[PDB]
């Protein structure tokens, strides 16, 4: 009955629309079993988050770099912030490492036992990391303005909003990767030359994409 | 995928993904230290 | 239920009424070394007599050192104490340590008898009447008697939190030891230098930095 | 958990500081007071530390405040973390001696009173001088308060002296602080920041070395 | 009852008690009550300090004309130090905000005087307190609420737009009105600047990206200049 992803094709049996972005597209039956689905959700949603703001980043950074502002690209700013700026590559290898141990060890353990970070034994908060759903940490520190403890439906429309922009986010950088590694340029240096000449500046004339060509 | 991973643990591929892990530490361990032989 | 993993499976031996009476449980045993009580008993004995030992050497190294920094003592480095002291001494290394090695044999021998038969150290007639002393309490790894004069552990209320601070300060103090050891492994001055160093700048004096710790960086 | 006076006026204050002790307002974010016994014992460290904090700072205070003025006697340019270092009758070793000795002597006594109230009221020599029976640790009375200032509202009074000595150990603590940071006397910091507050505060002082 | 869009459904959760309640919520960040109740607090207080800002700007530019607002923290000096007067502000804001937010948190809490114990506020609610700080309330207590509500929006924009107007034009808010009189046709922002498929022109920041404050180089960037149109 929902719109699937290949019309006409029947969706799986382990996709019951019941998930946000249910679209039945599994034909390698991957997240066939329920506990490696629940698992697949929750690496989709990390994913999805983290390349949302990757891409945000990077679309930033672009737009000021292509007015006169100063910022670097992309595949340049780690170098560039870590030279004109006295910091240690290591010690913010070991930094970034630290936060994101505890962080992703509390919320692996939350997978595992579901509501078990809920106790107290982290400086007494309790009801801030019970959680709601696998995937959707609900709670007054990762949702203060309560959206996802306020009109339902509407809950449920933006999840299906965060998972299509996740894909979509993940989508983009994977084509910020490609044009980097064919082009060469910046993402809005690529756009700004589509624009220009839309039918001779594409994947097919960059003598990259279509070695035939 | 329950029968493929059941057909994954069977003997010889775990045998094989085993030796192929600890054939490639040991041969990593002697890329990035050429020629061990003393402690 | 205090855990040392919040999440985790707490391992069944350590869930016991017997092991949970022990000083600072926390349901740390992944490798599952505790499974057997006997072992669990002995381990934890071992655990009392490395905290101990380690708050002592611990401090030994901390305090003369820090005291050092200042204008109040001149000790040498932990590392180099030993070479000083027996240089203006009155018998050699190997002398004292055989002596040394024959006082300790002897206490150490004394309590594990103690450890394989409670209070059997308080057989009449065998320590010149100081048996009646050696007699442990009733938990193994506390005794009192000659142990213990100002007579702390006679309060309940207390003792629980009591063996609570020893414990734990004792692994801090074990850990405290490695760390000495690693850091003269990996940046050659003491304890104190490496502190006053990390103090003037943390973001590039570290373990990070120092080309032992991170040889792939 | 009542009308009793609080560190933050409509605040969930714990239940175990029900006003018994004297200054009680609910302070304790820490909860360092959960355990009875551990607050029994934190009572008598805060008082003695209180009252000796207040002789410490009457001690910083009076010498320097002398000092300004035409007062004169031998130690008066010397600062109170310089009057270590002074020549004396007597060496500083000898006399730390003879203190540890007399102040093992009345904290052993003092303690002794602490857990057990009422057993160390008798003088040892003097058989007929003796402390009154109604008696509280940490309020010895009888010779300790010949005036009998004790007789009218002692609540109140005992109030006064849990906030005085509150102050006292703040200000001991802002004096170490303040001789580590400008290395002057107390007393010259205020007549320094009295002379123009607008630029001589911690943040200006503290910003001017950085 | 009227709406923010005549002919439309107001949302569930916004049933029109609230003082300027107009059925605007498209995000649904009101539907939950403490999060609605955070936030009725929070529109209170940046209508009241936009209302003091823009009111304080155009009384600035009135009185002292030679004097740019935006220069404003530059250009004045007073016998009290920076430092100074920004430990007295931050003290006095200290002790105001904790009592607002007990206030919040805990109503009805911290209506006593601590100083005089013979002076309390009246009963009232979360957000307007009354008492001493209403000596006189002409009108009705609603339609007043609404009127404050409704200049409050009003301001809160028009300090919005203050600030862009200076970032961009780099005069004061009636210079640049006087200069849009001047020439309507030429002077609003599309006679500024255009974005089209092959050329992106952006107006120019006016203000300077380095201030020198009593040599310690403050910077002062235009707000967001990268995603000007
Ligand atoms: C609460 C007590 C107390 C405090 C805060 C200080 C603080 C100080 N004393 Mg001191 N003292 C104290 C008790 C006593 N002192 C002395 C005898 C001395 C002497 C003889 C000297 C000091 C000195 C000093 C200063 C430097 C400390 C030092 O030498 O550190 C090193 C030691 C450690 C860090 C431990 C100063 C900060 C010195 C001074 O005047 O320096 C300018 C100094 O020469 N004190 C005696 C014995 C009667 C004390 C108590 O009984
Ligand atoms: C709601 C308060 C408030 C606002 C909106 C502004 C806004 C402004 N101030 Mg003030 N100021 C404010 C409060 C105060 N300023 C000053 C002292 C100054 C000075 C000395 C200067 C400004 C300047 C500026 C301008 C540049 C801002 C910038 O890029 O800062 C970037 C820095 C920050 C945003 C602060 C750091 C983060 C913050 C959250 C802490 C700007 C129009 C500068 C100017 O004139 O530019 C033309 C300037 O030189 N302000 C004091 C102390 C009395 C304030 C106290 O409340
Ligand atoms: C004080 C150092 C500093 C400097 C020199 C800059 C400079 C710049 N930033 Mg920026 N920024 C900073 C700190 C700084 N930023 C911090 C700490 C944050 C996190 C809140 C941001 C977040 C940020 C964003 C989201 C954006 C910029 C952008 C820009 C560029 C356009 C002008 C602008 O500032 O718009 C102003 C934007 C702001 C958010 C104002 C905040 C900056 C002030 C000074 C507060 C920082 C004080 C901080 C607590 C210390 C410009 C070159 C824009 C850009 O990338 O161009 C495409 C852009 O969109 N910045
Ligand atoms: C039982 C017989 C035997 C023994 C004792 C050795 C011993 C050794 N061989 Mg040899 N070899 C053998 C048979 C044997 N080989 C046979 C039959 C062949 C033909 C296939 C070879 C072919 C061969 C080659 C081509 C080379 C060696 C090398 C070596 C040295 C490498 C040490 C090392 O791996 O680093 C250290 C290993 C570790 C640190 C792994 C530790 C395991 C974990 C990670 C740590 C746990 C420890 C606590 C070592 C002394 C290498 C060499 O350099 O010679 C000197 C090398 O080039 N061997
Ligand atoms: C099990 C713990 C331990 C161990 C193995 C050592 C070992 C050592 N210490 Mg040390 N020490 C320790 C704990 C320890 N200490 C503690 C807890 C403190 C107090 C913070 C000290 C304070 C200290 C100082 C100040 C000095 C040493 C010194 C030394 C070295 C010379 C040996 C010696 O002192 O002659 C043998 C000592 C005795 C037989 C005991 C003599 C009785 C003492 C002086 C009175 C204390 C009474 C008490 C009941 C015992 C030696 C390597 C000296 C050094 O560095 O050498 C250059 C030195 O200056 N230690
Ligand atoms: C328990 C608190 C306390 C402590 C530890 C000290 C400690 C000290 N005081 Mg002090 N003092 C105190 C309270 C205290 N005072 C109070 C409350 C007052 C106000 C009455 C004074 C007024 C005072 C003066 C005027 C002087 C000292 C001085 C001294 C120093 C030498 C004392 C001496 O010569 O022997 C004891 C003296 C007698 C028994 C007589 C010494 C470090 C002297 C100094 O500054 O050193 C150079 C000195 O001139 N004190
Ligand atoms: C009895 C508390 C007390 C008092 C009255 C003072 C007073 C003073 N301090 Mg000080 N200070 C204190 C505690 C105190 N301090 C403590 C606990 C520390 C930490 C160790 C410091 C550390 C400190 C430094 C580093 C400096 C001062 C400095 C100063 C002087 C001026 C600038 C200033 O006020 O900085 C700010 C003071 C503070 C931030 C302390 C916090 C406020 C305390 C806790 C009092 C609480 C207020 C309370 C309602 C009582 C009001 C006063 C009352 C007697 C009427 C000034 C005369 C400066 C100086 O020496 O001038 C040259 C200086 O640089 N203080
Ligand atoms: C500073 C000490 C903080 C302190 O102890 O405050 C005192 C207060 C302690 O309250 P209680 O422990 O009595 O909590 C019981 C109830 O009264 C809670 O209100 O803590 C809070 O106000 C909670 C709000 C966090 C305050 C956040 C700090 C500022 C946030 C910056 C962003
Ligand atoms: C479903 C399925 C199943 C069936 O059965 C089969 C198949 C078909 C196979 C499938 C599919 C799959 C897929 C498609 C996948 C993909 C994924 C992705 C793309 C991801 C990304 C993902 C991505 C991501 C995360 C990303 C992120 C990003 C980031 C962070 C960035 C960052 C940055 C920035 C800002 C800038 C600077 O300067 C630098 C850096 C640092 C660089
Ligand atoms: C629990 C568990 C179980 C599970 O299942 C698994 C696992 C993970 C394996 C685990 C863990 C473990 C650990 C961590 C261990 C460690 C230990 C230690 C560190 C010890 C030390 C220990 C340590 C110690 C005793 C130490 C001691 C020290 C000393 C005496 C010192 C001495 C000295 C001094 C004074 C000075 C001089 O000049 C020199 C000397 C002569 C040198
Ligand atoms: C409480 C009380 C009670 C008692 O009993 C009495 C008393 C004392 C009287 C009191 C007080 C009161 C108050 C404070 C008031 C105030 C108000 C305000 C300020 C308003 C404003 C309000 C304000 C407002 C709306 C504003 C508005 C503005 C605007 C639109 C602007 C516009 C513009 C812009 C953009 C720019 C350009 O270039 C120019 C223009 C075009 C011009």
């Amino acid at each position: 009955v929902r719109p699937v992803w290949f019309p006409g094709n029947p969706p799986p049996a382990h996709l019951d629309g019941s998930l946000a972005g249910d679209y039945g597209f599994d034909p390698l039956f991957l997240g066939q079993e329920p506990q490696t689905l629940k698992w697949y959700v929750q690496a989709e949603l990390v994913h999805g988050r983290f390349a949302m703001l990757g891409a945000a980043g990077i679309i930033l950074t672009s737009i000021g770099a292509k007015v006169g502002l100063g910022f670097p690209e992309w595949y340049d700013a780690g170098k560039v912030v870590v030279e004109k700026n006295n910091i240690d590559f290591p010690t913010l290898m070991v930094i970034q490492f630290y936060l994101m141990g505890w962080a992703e060890t509390k919320r692996w353990y939350d997978f595992k036992n579901p509501g078990s970070q809920a106790d107290g034994s982290f400086l007494g908060f309790t009801e801030e990391f019970k959680g709601l759903e696998n995937g959707y940490p609900g709670g007054r520190f990762f949702d203060p303005m309560g959206l996802s403890r306020g009109d339902a439906a509407k809950y449920q429309e933006y999840k299906q909003k965060e998972v299509k922009n996740g894909r979509l986010a993940m989508i983009a950088c994977l084509g910020f990767a490609a044009q980097y590694a064919a082009t060469g340029k910046g993402p809005l240096d690529n756009l700004a030359d589509h624009l220009a000449d839309p039918n001779h500046v594409n994947f097919a004339t960059n003598g990259v994409s279509i070695p035939i060509a | 995928m329950k029968d493929f991973t059941t057909y994954l643990s069977t003997a010889p591929v775990i045998a094989t993904i085993w030796f192929t892990f600890t054939a490639g530490l040991l041969i990593e361990i002697n890329r990035y230290f050429p020629d061990p032989l003393v402690f | 239920r205090q855990s040392w993993l919040p999440g985790s499976q707490i391992p069944a031996h350590l869930d016991t009424p017997a092991a949970q009476a022990l000083a600072g449980n926390f349901g740390f045993d992944p490798l599952g070394l505790g499974k057997d009580p006997v072992a669990l008993r002995w381990y934890q004995q071992a655990e009392l007599i490395h905290c101990r030992t380690a708050m002592a050497g611990v401090a030994g190294i901390l305090i003369p050192g820090l005291l050092t920094k200042a204008g109040a003592l001149n000790v040498p480095e932990w590392y180099d104490a030993g070479k000083v002291a027996i240089e203006n001494s009155f018998a050699p290394w190997g002398s004292l340590l055989a002596v040394q090695l024959f006082l300790c044999g002897f206490v150490e021998a004394k309590r594990w008898q103690d450890i394989r038969k409670p209070g059997s150290q308080g057989e009449p007639g065998s320590f010149l009447g100081f048996e009646a002393s050696l007699k442990g309490t009733s938990e193994l790894g506390y005794p009192g008697g000659p142990f213990d004069p100002l007579g702390l552990s006679k309060e309940a209320d207390k003792w629980a939190d009591w063996k609570l601070k020893e414990v734990k300060n004792g692994r801090l103090a074990m850990l405290a030891f490695l760390g000495f050891v690693a850091q003269k492994y990996a940046t050659g001055a003491g304890p104190v230098d490496n502190l006053a160093a990390h103090l003037k700048d943390p973001w590039h004096v570290n373990y990070a930095t120092n080309g032992v710790s991170l040889p792939f960086l | 958990d009542a009308a009793l006076p609080s560190w933050m006026p409509g605040a969930d204050l714990p239940g175990y500081l029900n006003g018994t002790l004297p200054g009680d307002f609910g302070f304790d974010p820490l909860y360092l007071g959960q355990d009875p016994v551990k607050l029994k014992w934190y009572a008598q460290a805060e008082l003695m530390n209180a009252r000796f904090a207040m002789l410490a700072v009457a001690g910083i205070l009076v010498p320097e405040l002398l000092s300004n003025i035409g007062f004169s006697w031998p130690g008066a340019g010397v600062a109170w973390y310089d009057a270590g270092k002074f020549e004396y009758f007597a060496p500083a070793s000898s006399l730390f001696g003879v203190q540890m000795l007399l102040f093992a002597w009345v904290e052993i006594r003092r303690y002794q009173d602490f857990v057990k109230p009422g057993s160390a009221n008798q003088d040892p020599i003097f058989t007929n001088n003796k402390l009154p029976d109604g008696n509280e640790p940490g309020y010895p009375g009888g010779i300790f308060d010949p005036f009998g200032w004790s007789k009218g509202d002692i609540k109140s009074l005992k109030l006064k002296e849990i906030k005085n000595g509150r102050l006292a150990m703040l200000a001991f603590a802002g004096f170490i602080g303040q001789a580590y940071t400008t290395g002057t006397t107390p007393l010259k910091n205020l007549s320094t920041h009295l002379a123009d507050p607008w630029s001589t505060t911690v943040w200006q002082n503290d910003l001017a070395r950085l | 009852r009227p709406l923010w869009l005549p002919g439309s459904t107001p949302p569930a959760h916004l049933k029109g008690d609230l003082p300027g309640d107009f059925g605007f919520d498209p995000l649904g960040l009101g539907a939950n009550a403490e999060s609605l109740k955070w936030f009725k607090e929070s529109e209170l207080v940046h209508s009241r300090w936009a209302m003091a800002a823009v009111a304080g700007i155009l009384v600035q530019e009135i009185v002292r004309p030679d004097v740019f607002w935006y220069n404003a923290g530059k250009e004045v000096e007073s016998p009290l130090g920076p430092l100074g007067l920004l430990a007295v502000e931050f003290f006095l804001m200290h002790w105001v905000e904790v009592r607002r937010w007990q206030d919040l948190r805990k109503p009805g809490s911290v209506d006593q005087d601590p100083i005089f114990s013979q002076y309390k506020l009246p009963p009232h609610e979360v957000g307007y307190p009354g008492g001493v700080f209403a000596p006189f309330i002409p009108g009705d207590l609603a339609e007043l609420k609404v009127k404050e509500i409704k200049n409050g929006r009003l301001a809160m924009l028009a300090f919005v737009g203050f600030v862009m107007a200076a970032q961009v034009t780099g005069k004061g808010p009636i210079a640049a009105l006087q200069e849009h009189l001047a020439d309507p046709w030429g002077t609003t922002i599309f006679s500024k600047a255009a974005v089209v498929p092959g050329q992106a022109v952006a107006p120019p920041c006016k203000i300077p990206a380095s201030v020198s404050y009593k040599g310690i180089e403050i910077p002062t960037p235009c707000f967001l200049q990268g995603l000007w149109p």
